[PDB]
């Protein structure tokens, strides 16, 4: 498990690796809030929601109906 | 002089049973198998009318099942009359007699049921009318206000307390 | 309305005339070929007869779509 | 005058109505020792027609999730004569009457330990039927009584017409009662409306 | 149900007279204690039967949608009285039937109700309360039944058939005039579509 989080104080992202219960002393990297190499992605962003809303999400009804007809 | 119930006792395993009264139709004779609950036996499944006045049961229904009384009450409907008269009929004497019999059966059933009760009178008094209250064993317990016959022995004991 | 009519149309029901002699059990329990006793007229299938209403609905929908597209 | 007495209908007024279908006169008792050869016949025809109409299968008289409990000692279920029809809730029926007890065709066994759920039509009294079905039953009974015994042509024709009208009314009553919907409310199409 | 003689005669005398005339029977003037006529009671029976049938046909002026049938608070039983020609539900498939003499909820398999049910009921009402067109239709149908039960007269049967058809046409006209029934803004589905 690799977990990165905001520093509780006025700091940058803190990154560490947890394998089984305890972390590994070797992995203690710290990255700036700007150049984070993990880069979560989202296609359609909605306020509140953390992520999701694929493009095919809002055409799923058309797919449902067409598949029913074709079946 | 003949009651409409004639409550029975299983007294072991018995099948044949008798009724003292007379009914216009077997739809007006109910057999409620009381004992642990007010279990009632319907017709064709638990009933069998071998012949008139000789009602019989499918099995014994002995006390081992918790049933001790099978009172064979008689109830005549007051909504489904046996003979209803029409202005174009013949007026058979059998019709008039059947009508009077059913109405008398309904009233005699409603006079017998109500007469065996305890309740106040117009003066505001409830009287047992000299009807001994049998079958109340264990009477008392936290001052329940009645004895069950042990009073005789208790008073004999208290008489010779000395 | 049009999509729901199409969904109605998708369902297939085999209407067998009771006055006929064809029995569906021997139809079902039969492989390809396997001459069976019966008459074709006995077996009929329910259909959605609502066609003219479909045509007028399609015409109105096309007109509305055209005006909206121009808009 | 100003009272609301109710006259009998269960085999009492129906028998009178069947009798009046022909020139016959109204009886009163219908249970009198006098056999009367018309109250008995009219009652028989009325009861048979009632049983047939119930067995035809209708929305109100079909009970869906009825569970039948086998006798514990014998593990047998009695297929009573009152059970006009007995079909499984699923597509295929697997229960039939063997001797006088339910028999499972596929399993080839009538020893049921837990129970069964089946769509069952149980015979119910004539008075318990709706007005439409009561009228249809009475008309059918009158027509059959006439055709069997009196054989009056014009009465037979008019009673056939009235039987057709009564059947139409009962069918419309059933369609109104069911409220069946081919859209949501149907089995196959309700799922398709998941767009 | 009800016996023929229980109801008093106010305008049912005209209907009974018409029924008796459909066979030649001369018109009575009492329709009461002073009848002693076997062809008057046999006409009132037909009139009552036909009135019940016509009411059970389900016309819009006697559907009385929205009842609040109440149960006994100590027994929790509603009574499916014989007067209730047809008891149904405002929604789709109805769940109320008649077991014994009390309403039975087949889906719930229980006839014990706490608050009160709402139904689309057709409660029987006297022949007088029927409109004029419905009274004429009832009279014509009762006349046909009386004639073909007691006398015959095929030509009279045909004439009564034509009169019954005309009376039914008039009754249907009255029903459509009464209801209104606009398919737009009156329908339960299209009216919502016209919201725009």
């Amino acid at each position: 498990y690799t977990h990165i989080y905001l520093d509780e104080d006025s700091g940058e992202y803190l990154r560490y690796e947890e394998v089984e219960g305890m972390e590994v002393q070797g992995s203690d990297g710290t990255y700036p809030k700007e150049a984070c190499p993990y880069i979560p992605i989202r296609m359609v962003r909605l306020d509140g929601e953390s992520y999701g809303r694929s493009y095919i999400e809002e055409y799923l009804g058309d797919l449902r109906s067409l598949e029913n007809l074709q079946e | 002089v003949i009651k409409t119930v004639l409550t029975y006792q299983l007294d072991g395993s018995n099948r044949d049973f008798n009724i003292p009264f007379e009914y216009l139709a077997r739809k007006f004779v109910v057999v409620t198998l009381i004992g642990v609950d007010r279990k009632v036996l319907t017709i064709n499944t638990d009933y069998r009318f071998a012949t008139r006045t000789t009602i019989s049961l499918t099995k014994a229904w002995g006390p081992a099942d918790g049933y001790t009384t099978i009172e064979l009450r008689r109830v005549t409907s007051t909504t489904d009359r046996l003979v209803d008269f029409t202005d174009g009929s013949i007026l058979r004497a059998y019709d008039l007699n059947v009508a009077q019999i059913q109405t008398m059966h309904v009233a005699e059933e409603a006079r017998d049921l109500t007469t065996d009760t305890i309740g106040v009178n117009n003066d505001g008094h409830l009287d047992a009318r000299g009807r001994r209250i049998v079958n109340l064993a264990n009477a008392v317990d936290d001052r329940d206000a009645v004895p069950f016959g042990q009073l005789k022995t208790m008073n004999q004991n208290s008489w010779q307390a000395r | 309305a049009i999509v729901k009519m199409s969904m109605i149309s998708s369902k297939v029901i085999g209407l067998v005339n009771p006055a006929g002699i064809t029995q569906p059990r021997r139809l079902t329990k039969a492989q390809t070929g396997d001459f069976v006793t019966g008459r074709p007229e006995d077996i009929s299938f329910l259909q959605l007869e609502k066609q003219a209403d479909f045509t007028v609905a399609k015409a109105v929908s096309d007109a509305i779509e055209a005006r909206l597209s121009f808009a | 005058r100003s009272y609301d007495m109710n006259v009998e209908t269960a085999a009492e007024l129906s028998a009178v109505n069947d009798i009046l279908a022909s020139i016959g006169e109204p009886p009163v008792s219908t249970l009198e020792g006098d056999a009367n050869a018309d109250a008995a016949n009219a009652r028989r025809i009325l009861n048979k027609i009632n049983r047939q109409i119930q067995s035809r299968g209708w929305t109100f008289n079909i009970e869906e999730g009825i569970t039948l409990l086998p006798d514990v000692y014998s593990n047998l279920i009695v297929y009573s004569d009152d059970y006009l029809s007995l079909m499984s809730t699923s597509g295929q029926s697997i229960y039939v009457n063997r001797g006088g007890y339910v028999y499972d065709r596929t399993s080839q066994s009538d020893r049921f330990d837990s129970g069964i759920t089946v769509n069952i039509i149980r015979l119910r009294d004539y008075d318990e039927m709706p007005e439409c079905f009561r009228y249809w039953i009475v008309t059918k009974a009158s027509r059959q009584f006439n055709n069997r015994f009196f054989g009056a042509p014009e009465v037979e024709g008019v009673l056939q017409e009235e039987e057709d009208e009564a059947r139409r009314l009962c069918m419309e009553y059933e369609m109104d009662y069911g409220g069946y919907n081919m859209l949501d409310g149907d089995a196959f199409t309700s799922g398709l409306l998941t767009r």
